[PDB]
């Protein structure tokens, strides 16, 4: 490499500390409340003294920044430089300050937090310096001036390139600006791992669950058309998709409910993914509006699922599992609904579970399978395991209302099944 | 799991036989049964801040290689014995030297373009060409022009080379008579 | 009156030929319609527009 | 009799002396006229507010004469509001470009 | 009997919307502000 | 750290492959075909002529070319070495419509029924000299059938016996479908629609053990419908309307037997789900007959609008999952439209495929196995590797 | 819809888009409901297509006012997907003006669809 | 070649020289350079006069 690279490396490491004036001014004039020539004018002792304000404001609306005013809005951090200590401290300030960062993401549209944060800009650069999770922090407000203001005074990172034309601009990032950020591999990492720590500290919140939602459903739509770009991209979304549901938010559950649906619609996943998916969906299971969506999302990925196998008896765990969280009224009223979801797949493999794990509760796969209107291989498969079921265990009135039902529609094929297997005289004498 | 590498060795020949990272170092050297010694190398993260969970994948570096089944066609390419043209069963020419290994280098196969601009046949998926019968090289006018002159198995033309570019020419000549062509030669 | 009448038949003429020309310099296929006299016209494929 | 007047005149109508200038002598006819004023084309920005006020001025054409001549009509606003939502999604779609290269 | 029988599974198919580049693309504009649920069934509305 | 609701996170962790394997798939997936190129079956023996029809025989691997160099050639096909089985060229007759008709009682007739612009029509009778008879006599309806181009070959049940024969279905001047019998040449019906007879295709239905029904389905060029029952008098059951669809040039059936994918055992016959009408602006509506039988003025599932000129083909691949529309208009006008979803296949045709200009195409019964035959007498032959 | 007077019967609907597809090859058509309003006004249409599907039809029908003021014949055909299929357009059509011409080949069969519109007026 | 190096009196500016030709006047701490020349004769030292302004 030549020297001008080298310097330009060196100059990259030494970018916050100023030299001489001239880059103490141009270092000093960024800041996000006032314009250049207010703010090489200001002093440390102001800046700290309004941010603290607005600290005092922050942290009555909300009680988890008084331990930012004990480490890092303290009086002892106005003569705390940052490119003096070590690099164990460094991290130690950093992560103090990611702590801020992802703690404050949520309240960016009141003006107490850009005051307060203003500090962080110009005390400790995180402009510069901590500047990733700047951005991955305040990504949902991108149609807003506060974006704006920091992407004027930022430093950009590499992963952001595309947000290089609109640095200094006075047009707002545009939501195909934001899909084409979120369309590589290594955002889609490094937003994984935001949102990891997200989730771990407990704080993610509805307007990033929203855009996060949003912009992951978009990458998948631009990718619907490329499959290798799509196996690329299932285990990072799948992974998020299963830290998402394995919090406690209805919100940030239904985000990956969100993104599970779309995924699967997207691409034909494997039955065995599709299984754990339903099982990770149901193992947290608390809330309605997530009780609402998990049905939806668990219909959903049953329909999109293809080939010999797609209409088995679910498995007893995963169907005790399903029962534990919706028994047979649930189930019963939202068939009932004349919005009509298609549920012919997954209604079919959770009868045919009942009849291999139940054995009691035929009059309510009755009820619902007079509900909804099925497929001719469905009603061969679940005629085929009541003629088994009537062979293994004596045959009682509700299996025998049931074939009542199956001959009062479509007893041709009712023959067809007991001809592969069996006799209409014999199965009559039978029951 | 950060990555997957696949199809980096021939599975018919052994699939990957040993692999191991040179220590303190991004750099992990493999070799297969398939006359093959690679080395990838991990690039620092992309992102400066995070680094641990944006794990780049490990890309190409240096690599050593020669043919993985035996050669079916030998010839000298200069007077110098320096360099020698060889062609194998697996369907690769390669030209090796006689002086310095390093100097071995792969005889692509990258077709020209169309002369006339016209589309030019063949199948998408590409692959190499059938094995060589023949080959015949006259390095009179070397750099000039095609200058290697070859014969495949079962094929009705005799492909052109460039021993200069190291790669194959903008011309097949054809044998006008539907029959597979048996010899080739080149006056000097 | 009568010749407003002139000229607005001459001017409808002019713009129905340069109407002509402009509508043959879009695109789409097209032929050289010759007729028995020599005024020609251009036929357009039978394609419908993507 | 403003019913019975095309989409392109309802575009131009205010600027009648501009537009029969510019066709009088071979220049570019204006795109704006009297329906610049639209909070619409006041929320575009560029050569799109003269491309909005084509659509809108197309969608206010049916919007008008729907208006002037139906005779079950009922006073509630139902196809001017579907018109504006069309119009509104429209200028969405061609706000959400952008002639930069990302 | 077994050709009949996957007639009739390839028989038993419904048509379903698929995925395009830009079926998702106006969400931006109304994720400002409304809950969770209704950002589900507004994507569940695109897709069936 | 460590030593060894995460089912998600465990399966993904194990899985390397996200996807249906290889078999347990049973139905195409839509937007990515996966389609062979194989080699060119009538490049043994050129063809002297725009290759104008293309049949596959029901049972054998045997594909007949013919055009208007008034030859017939048949060719035994497969992957390498498309050979040339034999060859008739019937002199002073230029064909245009040849079909392999093989009957229902003993499949074991094999006849080949060729027509062009004349007023006869040949059919050869294979047996492996060539015995080939001539139909040349509509009994007493010769003004209203000039010439024998427009045939199509199905099979008809007799409903007091249970004796099935062959019919073979003229199209004619005024509206009149004459179909006769394809053994005797007798006139048994005429079926007259209303308008200018443009196409026309031939469903069946089931009825019980053994017995099935024969509906004639032609179309006017203005767009509206006529349905025979002709297993009785040919009689008109249903009368209904495309919606939209002003030049009706093509219209097609598949899903079950059509007379492309024909049933070699009558209990193998099958009820046609799908019914496409493709127009002269290349708008091809697509209607979903398992609903649209009912409504009169039936909408279409989907209109695809993908190429632009006069649809000249439109064919179901035997399973019916895939239409094929082709123009003989334009260069390389051919799509594969995937169905039930109606979205056309993505990344095939290419702008590389040499599909040429597209006159005739045909689907193998069993094979997955598409012929496209061009205007400069090449038939160009892929496979379908979901079949 | 009953506010559509001429409405035009199978067969005349017949010949009428079929001398529409012909114009159209002869790029003698204006295809759109403000090009057929912009041809009455300045009086060089022969005559008029609408389509009585549209579902506002009241966008429509304002030129059959200003066709009654220029005695040009105007029509209804029931769909617009169809007239759009006969424009050669990929859209809808839901109106479409017949140019006029003196050297156009089609003229004979622009001037027996007028004749058969103004039997029925 | 072989870099003779050159701190001004202040640690401001480094001034190397190479063996061969390659003089380069910088400011080391920040990632300024202000001179970069290629002398392709065979320069054996340098130093700063009274500045990074000047040098021989």
């Amino acid at each position: 490499s030549s020297l001008s690279d080298q310097l330009a490396q060196v100059a990259s490491n030494n970018a916050t500390v100023a030299l001489d004036r001239k880059r103490r001014q141009k270092l000093h004039s960024a800041s996000l409340i006032y314009n250049s020539k207010t703010a090489a004018t200001q002093d440390y002792d102001f800046i700290f003294e309004n941010a603290s304000k607005a600290l005092e404001e922050l942290s009555q609306i909300e009680p988890k920044f008084a331990i930012f005013s004990r480490t890092l809005f303290s009086e002892s951090s106005i003569s705390l430089d940052r490119n003096v200590q070590t690099k164990e401290e460094i991290k130690d300030l950093d992560n103090a300050i990611n702590a801020y960062l992802l703690l404050a993401s949520s309240k960016w549209y009141l003006a107490p937090t850009l005051h307060a944060t203003e500090w962080l800009v110009r005390r400790f650069q995180i402009h510069v310096k901590n500047t990733e999770m700047l951005l991955l922090s305040t990504l949902n407000y991108y149609q807003t001036p506060v974006f704006k203001r920091i992407l004027s005074i930022i430093k950009l990172p590499p992963l952001f390139n595309c947000l290089s034309n609109f640095v200094r601009s006075e047009k707002p990032p545009t939501a195909l600006t934001m899909i084409k950020l979120f369309n590589d591999m290594d955002f889609l990492k490094l937003y994984t791992s935001y949102l990891d720590q997200c989730i771990k500290h407990n704080a993610t919140y509805t307007n990033q669950l929203l855009f996060t939602t949003c912009c992951f459903i978009n990458v998948v739509a631009f990718n619907s058309n490329n499959d290798e770009k799509l196996n690329q991209l299932v285990p990072i979304l799948l992974e998020i998709s299963a830290k998402l549901l394995a919090s406690k938010s209805k919100d940030c559950q239904i985000a990956a409910h969100t993104i599970l649906v779309v995924f699967a619609t997207a691409l034909p996943l494997k039955k065995t993914i599709i299984l754990a998916a339903m099982e990770t969906i149901l193992s947290n299971l608390d809330a309605k509006e997530a009780k609402h969506s998990a049905l939806l999302t668990i219909c959903k990925l049953f329909q999109t699922l293809k080939g010999q196998g797609n209409v088995d008896q679910l498995p007893s765990k995963i169907f005790k599992l399903f029962d534990s969280k919706f028994d047979t009224v649930s189930i019963l009223t939202f068939l009932d609904k004349e919005d009509k979801p298609v549920c012919d797949k997954f209604i079919t493999s959770y009868t045919r579970s009942i009849a291999r794990y139940d054995r009691s509760k035929l009059n309510i796969i009755l009820s619902l399978l007079k509900k909804i209107r099925l497929e001719r291989y469905e009603v061969r498969l679940i005629i085929t395991d009541l003629i088994y079921l009537s062979e293994i265990l004596e045959d009682k009135s509700q299996l025998v209302e049931l074939f009542e039902y199956f001959i009062s529609i479509n007893e041709d094929l009712v023959l067809k099944c007991l001809k592969s297997l069996g006799l209409t005289g014999e199965l009559f004498e039978i029951r | 799991r950060i990555h997957v590498l696949k199809n980096i060795h021939r599975e018919s020949y052994g699939g990957v036989t040993q692999a191991t990272f040179l220590n303190g170092q991004p750099i992990i050297v493999t070799s297969g049964g398939d006359n093959s010694l690679k080395e990838y190398v991990f690039d620092p993260s992309l992102s400066q801040g995070s680094g641990d969970v944006v794990v780049q994948p490990p890309r190409y570096l240096r690599s050593r290689g020669g043919h993985s089944q035996p050669p079916s066609y030998i010839a000298f390419a200069d007077s110098q014995s320096h360099f020698m043209l060889s062609a194998s069963k697996d369907r690769s020419l390669w030209s090796f030297s006689l002086r310095k290994d390093a100097q071995s280098q792969e005889m692509s196969q990258r077709l020209h373009k169309k002369q006339d601009g016209g589309r030019v046949g063949g199948s998408t998926i590409k692959s190499k060409f059938p094995e060589i019968v023949a080959l015949a090289i006259e390095n009179a006018r070397i750099g000039e022009w095609e200058n290697i002159i070859t014969a495949h198995k079962d094929e009705k033309f005799a492909r052109t080379w460039d021993m200069r570019n190291k790669r194959v020419g903008r011309w097949t000549f054809d044998t006008t008579d539907d029959g597979f062509v048996k010899s080739v030669a080149m006056s000097q | 009156v009568k010749q407003h009448l002139q000229r607005e038949t001459q001017l409808k003429q002019v713009q129905q030929r340069m109407d002509a020309q402009r509508e043959l310099l879009k695109k789409g296929s097209k032929k050289k319609i010759v007729d028995s006299s020599g005024k020609i016209s251009f036929k357009w494929k039978k394609q419908r527009k993507r | 009799s403003l019913a019975k007047s095309p989409a392109s005149t309802i575009q131009i109508l205010g600027a009648e002396k501009a537009l029969f200038r510019a066709l009088k002598t071979k220049h570019d006819t204006p795109k704006y006229g009297l329906l610049y004023h639209a909070s619409l084309v006041g929320q575009a920005t560029g050569k799109n507010k003269g491309k909005i006020a084509r659509v809108l001025a197309a969608k206010a054409a049916v919007s008008l004469r729907y208006d002037a001549l139906a005779e079950d009509r009922d006073d509630s606003g139902d196809i001017g509001l579907e018109s504006r939502a069309k119009v509104e999604n429209r200028l969405s779609q061609l706000e959400g470009r952008d002639l930069r290269t990302t | 009997d077994e050709e009949d029988i996957a007639l009739e599974f390839i028989n038993g198919e419904k048509k379903d919307k698929l995925v395009n580049m830009n079926s998702f693309t106006s969400m931006f504009d109304n994720i400002q502000n409304v809950q969770m649920d209704t950002f589900f069934d507004r994507v569940m509305k695109v897709l069936t | 750290d460590e030593s060894d609701i995460n089912a998600l996170t465990k399966i993904l962790s194990t899985t390397y492959n996200y996807k249906d394997t290889l078999s347990n798939s049973k139905l195409l997936p839509p937007k990515k075909l996966d389609i062979v190129r194989l080699k060119d079956a009538n490049a043994s023996h050129p063809s002297h002529s725009a290759i104008q029809s293309l049949s596959f025989h029901p049972s054998k691997p045997l594909l007949l070319t013919g055009g208007y160099d008034k030859t017939l050639r048949i060719y035994h096909i497969d992957g390498k070495t498309n050979h040339l089985v034999t060859s008739l060229h019937l002199v002073g007759s230029p064909i245009q419509t040849c079909t392999f008709y093989t009957s229902l009682s003993n499949q074991n007739q094999q006849n080949i029924f060729t027509a062009g612009r004349r007023r006869y029509m040949h059919s050869w009778d294979l047996s492996l000299t060539a015995k080939i008879e001539k139909f040349s006599r509509l009994y007493g309806h010769e003004s209203t059938q000039r010439s024998f181009e427009n045939f199509k070959v199905a099979h008809l049940q007799n409903s007091q016996t249970n004796s099935v024969h062959g019919i073979v279905l003229l199209q004619g001047n005024n509206g009149w479908i004459n179909i006769l019998h394809s053994t005797s040449g007798l006139w048994l019906m005429g079926c007259k629609i209303e308008g200018v007879i443009t196409d026309f295709c031939i469903d069946y239905q089931p009825i019980s053990r053994g017995k099935f029904r024969t509906i004639l389905i032609a179309v006017n060029a203005y767009g509206e419908v006529w349905e025979f029952d002709l297993n009785k008098n040919g009689h008109v059951i249903r009368r209904w309307k495309d919606q939209g669809g002003v030049g009706i040039t093509k219209i097609q059936v598949g899903g079950g037997t059509t007379t492309t994918c024909p049933a070699l055992q009558i209990s193998k016959i099958k009820q046609n789900r799908w019914l496409a009408v493709g127009s002269e602006s290349g708008f091809v509506n697509l209607y979903d007959r398992n609903n649209a039988m009912t409504s009169s003025t039936p909408t279409p599932v989907a209109a695809l609008d993908q190429l632009t000129t006069t649809i000249s083909n439109l064919q179901f691949s035997p399973d019916g999952q895939i239409l094929c529309m082709a123009s003989r208009a334009v260069k390389d006008a051919l799509r594969l439209v995937h169905l039930p979803s109606c979205s056309v296949f993505s990344n095939w045709p290419t702008s590389g495929t040499p599909l040429g200009k597209v006159t005739s195409v045909a689907f193998s019964p069993s094979g997955g196995l598409l012929a496209v035959g061009n205007e400069q007498g090449k038939v160009r032959l892929w496979k379908l590797n979901h079949y | 819809n009953p506010k559509a007077f001429p409405l035009a019967d199978a067969a005349l609907t017949q010949q009428i888009l079929d001398v529409v597809q012909q114009a159209a090859n002869l790029r003698q058509l204006k295809k759109g409901a403000n090009e057929a309003t912009k041809t009455l006004n300045r009086g060089i249409s022969e005559f008029i297509i609408m389509a009585a599907d549209c579902e506002p039809i009241e966008i429509l029908l304002h030129l059959p006012l200003l066709c009654e003021d220029k005695n040009v014949p105007y029509v209804f055909v029931p769909s617009r997907v169809a007239l759009g299929r006969a424009c050669g357009v990929s859209r809808p059509v839901i109106a479409a003006s017949i140019t006029t011409n003196d050297a156009s080949a089609i003229k004979t069969q622009i001037y027996a669809v007028k004749d058969k519109i103004e039997t029925l007026l | 070649g072989p870099y003779h190096i050159k701190y001004a009196k202040n640690g401001t500016h480094l001034l190397i020289t190479g063996r061969k030709g390659h003089v380069a006047s910088m400011d080391w701490r920040k990632g300024q350079l202000r001179a970069e020349l290629f002398l392709n004769e065979t320069c054996h030292s340098a130093t700063y006069l009274q500045n990074e302004q000047y040098f021989a």
